[PDB]
RNA sequence: CCAAGUCUGGGCUAAGUGGUAAAGGAUGUGGCGCCGCGAAGACAGCCAGGAGGUUGGCUUAGAAGCAGCCAUCCUUUAAAGAGUGCGUAAUAGCUCACUGGUCGAGUGGCGCCGCGCCGAAAAUGAUGCGGGGCUUAAGCCCAGCGCCGAAGCUGCGGGUCU
RNA sequence: CUCGAUGUCGGCUCGUCGCAUCCUGGGGCUGAAGAAGGUCCCAAGGGUUGGGCUGUUCGCCCAUUAAAGCGGCACGCGAGC
RNA sequence: ACCGCUGAAAGCAUCUAAGCGGGAAGCCCGCCCCAAGAUGAGGCCUCCCACGGCGUCAAGCCGGUAAGGACCCGGGAAGAC
């Protein structure tokens, strides 16, 4: 969502690279981190 | 047929007389009120305050138009006049009674109510 | 069909660059180069963005038009022709070269095809 | 570096209006602090503020000391339009000479205050440098 | 010849059950000229004279079944088109000509207070100042009447021979009776 | 760094590795952009990079291989869950005939290779020959039929949970 | 395209960056220093208790880590967990911050960098100057080497003023 | 740049781009069950209505509607009114 | 966009660089409308045969072949001409 400025929720929410892209991931709809 | 401010009498008794045609009811564009159709106009004048009253925001339908209606029966029908009936959101008349005949139509687009009240449906 | 044997060449793998380059080189001077290979051809990795640029030849459509060929055949059309000008010789120099698909006479097959191949 | 008309004819002799220096707590060794590298008539206000919000998030022991302070100022629109411009003051600060000793998060073991200041940098404006002092930070 | 076609009979409606207007169409089997194939090399149109008597005054189903009637001797009666079907026909506009941006192209003209002023018919404008001269956009008095017109969802109702002729569902053949009609039921949707 | 137990006929040509076995008749591909590894009684990773990068590159193949095998011999199995207080299924035709409202259930076919099973209407699952080609299709239906975890019901990957 | 090394040497790119941008992010990638250990056989996997006086103070109608304001100590023992954590009405399960068997040889951390991807959306139609180019493609950094190219400088010869 | 001169507001017509998208599809989010809303990412195809009073645009009001979009181009257009 | 599968490097996970799929009124195709003057003038069938005399690579001057066309006339929802 935040497109710009993502940084680790749940004590897990991972750091993944898709299309060089960095989009938050972690066992929660409440983390759908993306930029 | 019948829009902007073309006028048309009553045949029911709702307590009216004649009514100005605001919008043709249906959805955007649309430019026409042909019997069966439903109009968004008001009172140009109504009896001595029956129940309606001059200049009353309104909702009425199509039943008399000298515009001539082509019956799927390659037939043709029209009238000496142009007017219709009021209604209760629920495509339901008010006039307790009818007046000049009308046309199958109505039925086809819901209204029986008048369909039969009518003195004669042509 | 069959022709001369003047400029007897082909293509495949190589670098879709200097490739044409000389093609003309002799494209100039005053020679005819009929080869072929298209597909086989070759050109920058980064396929992806690889097939992009030339899709930039793809839908580059300008009312006034702007076709932008859709078969290897072209790719080389452009490019090459690129090497030259547009007054006489050059021009002609564009009729004097000719290539084709598989083989009529004794990564370079994806962008095309891709955008038309 | 355009600066003002004089220290007592235009606008010189003020308090600049702000929120004093020291906070946090002592600490003999532990060198915990902050400085910069950017040049900028440090935005007073912005300034004053910032630092403060700093205390807002911590509270007590962590040299919430801070070695800054504006003392001159700009000016602009007031009068005719654009031409012969008189001057109407507003917004003093101080030159953050391309880096230098900012404020200090100084104390034994109290990073619970390092993070703070941290929060203090975040804020600020001109980027900022996160650092330690003689020894580091413990 | 890949298809089937002839000319405009005319229009009239009448009968049915609710009633419905169509159009008549003339055409037995206008013989069979070669047939489409690009085999061994380039092949398309031959001509083993067998035509009319005057014609030298000027001297894979669709096409396939053809082979059926085009080898028979030439001609080929029209009408698979049967009871309730959708071919498509391509008339020829109608020598209507060069007209004003009026009917040629829908548009509102000279309003009132000036909707007469010995004023009238004539488009509103072209292009702005900075944009650039002109567009190939806004049509123009783009002549009409000749266009190779046609359409779709062309449903045929019935047919009979007495003279091989066809009855149609809604005419609009484009061109006029005695006119050049060609039909098909292309990528039908009503299928 | 692995093995090739019983029957694992192995042929690595051009870059393709042909593995023949019991109920695991399979012909897979395998990079020429690296180093093959096979010796008739084992096999493993080849270092055509030795460097972190390609390192993993095969550090993947490894598995890759591992697949061919276990795949060629003991085919694979995906455990599915039929959790629907209305939905339900039980093979029919050479495919499956699931159901879950709407009106038109659906027939799904495991093209040559894949093969589904209706142990018992409620639950089901697939047994192919390539964990790869399996897990996928296996799921490609597990969803196919909305698992909607709004409060519990639908196709779900074995070993799920609930919600609120 | 247009004249001149698809020179050689050794690094760095895997985005077409080059071919405009900032604050701001992130086990991208390559090169440098630190804390703990792998035979108290180490981090991620897995077996288990997943310890007791801890169920303290404001508010309690409920702090009793898992409402929040203050504590942060003691322990009989395999050590501890000021119990960072999903919860519910507080309690009630799991999770390492705690370690045995099984493996077994490199595993997690911050400082220093040089290259690089999100932030970075526009109006006629598209853009490195164009065709174009991914270990001489070519870019960028550090090294040696030879060729181009002004009307500038040498050779040719005339001109002309002081 | 133009004063040896580029005729300026609103309207009319004829429109053409653009996307930060009003309607429209596709999505992830929700303190989302349904339904309907809110949040934000992807997409411009097509489309986005009659009146009123105002020189006006703007704007308020009337009846619609899925919707009744923001803005370019001399806030497009006078050798077209 | 957006959702997944198979699995490295991170012996545990990951839509992921490589391998394979899901998914839009949108792009390409498809549906109508031109259209090789696209100087790359395209295909194909159906007709016509080697005429005269002159210096030349006379690819230059004449009767021709209704193969054939035209012009003039008479006519067309073909149409300013």
């Amino acid at each position: 969502k935040v497109r710009s400025s993502v940084k680790k929720m749940c004590d897990n929410c991972k750091v993944v690279r898709r299309h060089g892209r960095v989009l938050v991931i972690c066992s929660n709809v409440k983390h759908k981190q993306r930029q | 047929m019948i829009q902007q401010e073309s006028r048309l009498k009553v045949a029911d008794n709702s307590g009216a007389r004649e009514v100005l045609v605001i919008k043709v009811l249906g959805g955007s564009g649309r430019r026409y009120a042909n019997i069966g159709d439903v109009v968004v106009a008001t009172v140009k004048d109504a009896t001595p305050g029956g129940v309606v009253k001059k200049g009353q925001v309104v909702k009425a339908v199509v039943v008399r138009t000298k515009r001539g209606v082509r019956r799927p029966d390659g037939s043709y029908i029209r009238f000496d006049e142009n007017a219709c009936v009021i209604i209760r959101d629920d495509k339901s008349p008010r006039g307790t009674r009818i007046f000049g005949p009308v046309a199958r139509e109505l039925r086809d687009k819901d209204f029986m109510k008048i369909i039969s009240l009518a003195p004669e449906v042509i | 069909a069959e022709f001369d044997a003047d400029v007897i060449v082909d293509a495949r793998d190589c670098i879709m660059g200097r490739v044409a380059s000389q093609v003309a080189e002799q494209a100039l001077d005053g020679e005819t180069v009929a080869v072929v290979n298209a597909e086989r051809a070759v050109i920058t990795g980064r396929e992806e963005q690889i097939v992009e640029k030339y899709e930039k030849r793809v839908d580059i459509g300008n009312d006034n038009g702007y076709f932008y060929p859709k078969r290897p055949d072209g790719i080389f059309k452009r490019t090459i022709r690129g090497m030259l000008p547009k007054k006489q010789r050059g021009r002609e120099a564009f009729e004097s070269v000719r290539v084709y698909l598989g083989n009529p006479y004794d990564t370079l097959g994806e962008i095309s095809e891709t955008l038309g191949a | 570096s355009i600066k003002p008309t004089r220290r007592e004819y235009i606008s010189g002799i003020p308090g600049k209006g702000i929120a004093q220096f020291k906070m946090g707590n002592n600490t003999y060794p532990a060198q915990v602090e902050n400085v910069v590298e950017k040049p900028v008539q440090i935005r007073h206000n912005a300034l004053e503020a910032a630092r403060n919000a700093a205390n807002r998030f911590v509270q007590n022991s962590g040299k919430f000391r801070i070695r800054k302070f504006p003392f001159h100022v700009i000016r602009e629109q007031d009068g005719d339009g654009m031409r012969a411009p008189f001057g109407k003051s507003v917004g003093t600060a101080a030159r953050s000479h391309g880096a230098n000793h900012d404020f200090i998060a100084w104390v034994n073991p109290d990073p619970a205050v390092e993070f703070a200041w941290r929060r203090a940098y975040m804020k600020v404006t001109p980027t900022v440098n996160i650092d330690s002092s003689p020894a580091g930070n413990a | 010849v890949q298809g089937f076609a002839g000319y405009k009979a005319g229009m009239t409606p009448r009968e049915g059950m609710e009633t419905v207007p169509v159009t008549v169409i003339e055409t037995p089997p206008m013989r069979a000229v070669a047939l489409r194939a690009y085999e061994q090399r380039p092949l398309t149109e031959v001509w083993t004279d067998e035509f009319h008597s005057e014609l030298d005054r000027t001297l894979s189903d669709r096409l396939d079944h053809a082979l059926d009637i085009v080898e028979d001797g030439g001609e080929h009666a029209m009408n698979i088109f049967r009871a309730g079907e959708y071919a498509d026909v391509a008339g020829v506009t109608k020598g209507k000509g060069t007209q004003g941006p009026v009917k040629r192209w829908g548009v509102q003209k000279r309003k009132g207070k000036h909707a007469r002023q010995g004023w009238r018919r004539r488009i509103g404008n072209l292009g702005p100042w900075n944009p650039s001269r002109v567009r190939s956009t806004v049509p123009q008095q783009g002549q009409t009447g000749y266009h190779q017109r046609t359409e779709l969802n062309k449903r045929l109702i019935d047919i009979g021979e007495g003279g091989p002729y066809t009855l149609v569902k809604g005419s609009v053949p484009g061109p006029d009776k005695r006119l050049v009609p060609f039909f098909r039921a292309v990528r039908p949707n009503d299928q | 760094p692995i093995e090739i137990p019983a029957g694992v006929t192995v042929t690595v040509n051009g870059n393709t590795v042909t593995v023949k076995g019991p109920k695991g008749e399979l012909t897979r591909t395998f990079h020429p952009d690296m180093t093959i590894t096979v010796e008739g009684n084992v096999i493993t990773v080849t270092r055509p990079s030795d460097e972190k990068h390609h390192r993993a590159l095969h550090g993947t193949t490894r598995s890759l291989l591992a697949n061919m095998v276990e795949g060629v011999s003991k085919g694979y199995e995906k455990a599915l869950e039929l959790v629907g207080v209305g939905y339900r299924a039980s093979k029919q035709g050479k495919k499956l005939v699931l159901s879950v409202g709407y009106s038109h259930p659906v027939e799904i076919e495991p093209e040559e290779g894949l093969e589904i099973e209706v142990p018992s209407q409620t639950k089901i699952i697939v047994k192919g020959a390539d964990k790869q080609r399996v897990g996928e299709l296996a799921a490609n239906i597990r969803a196919v039929r909305p698992p909607e975890p709004y409060k519990g019901k639908g196709i779900r990957y074995e070993g799920e949970l609930v919600r609120l």
